[PDB]
């Protein structure tokens, strides 16, 4: 059963970049498609990216695409964002989360059993 | 609204023994299933080791053969059954369904459980 952390949150300015991490407890991270969200004031949660058990395979709402990317390093036990060209529309609060689908429905929030706290990214106009 | 797929996390049965990794659902009107699949993690990717399609039911790998079913007869009750488990067994299973959806096109969702094999 799975506890997330969040980090690498923080202040940067637009056109800057910044890389989250979340690390998972447990001996079972190899068994979880791992997921982002996230959220901004007044705004419901919405998508960012999902990453496959395995790597490889990876989702992307349309809004990131091409200037995020999600990998993971299931020795670690750690998925990372790695957050390119950043806009102040990108502020939001970053959720990690973590799922036992494989290849299908990682879009979709209700596929994901656990979730971090979150953790602050604020991109600065 | 759409159909969700009830896997657990991990499921331990008895070596030699027979073991059921339950994969469930609850029937939504308007939805047709029309693949189930079943898949197992041997390395870093999953190989299909059962189907069913319209024309029945099909084991993929020799070592299944005689072994492997999927017999309940409830309505969205998809799950495997396993006779005379071995240490060969243990690993992540996927279990795969798609369903026609009432406006015509497909869904497709999936769940990943272990085994583990108790002595």
């Amino acid at each position: 059963q799975v506890q997330l952390v969040e980090s690498g949150g923080g202040l940067v300015q637009a056109g800057g970049s910044l890389r989250l991490s979340c690390a998972a407890s447990g001996r079972t991270f190899s068994s979880y498609g791992m997921g982002w969200f996230r959220q901004a004031p007044g705004k419901e949660r919405e998508f960012v990216a999902a990453i496959r058990w395995n790597g490889g395979s990876t989702y992307y709402a349309d809004s990131v695409k091409g200037r995020f990317t999600i990998s993971r390093d299931n020795a670690k036990n750690t998925v990372y964002l790695q957050m390119n060209s950043l806009k102040p529309e990108d502020t939001a609060v970053y959720y990690c989360a973590a799922g036992r689908w494989d290849k299908y429905g990682s879009s979709f929030q209700d596929e994901y059993d656990y979730w971090g706290q979150g953790t602050q990214v604020t991109v600065s106009s | 609204g759409r159909p969700i797929l009830e896997v657990p996390e991990s499921v331990t049965g008895p070596w030699k023994g027979d073991v059921n990794l339950p994969c469930t659902y609850d029937p939504l009107q308007g939805y047709t299933q029309v693949l189930v699949k079943w898949l197992v993690q041997r390395g870093s990717d999953p190989v299909t080791i059962f189907l069913r399609d319209s024309s029945g039911d099909h084991i993929q790998q020799a070592k299944y053969q005689g072994r492997l079913h999927v017999s309940h007869k409830v309505p969205g009750d998809v799950s495997l059954q396993l006779s005379t488990l071995e240490m060969d067994d243990r690993s992540h299973y996927t279990c795969e369904v798609t369903w026609q959806t009432p406006d015509g096109n497909q869904v497709v969702r999936d769940k990943i459980t272990e085994l583990r094999v108790q002595k």
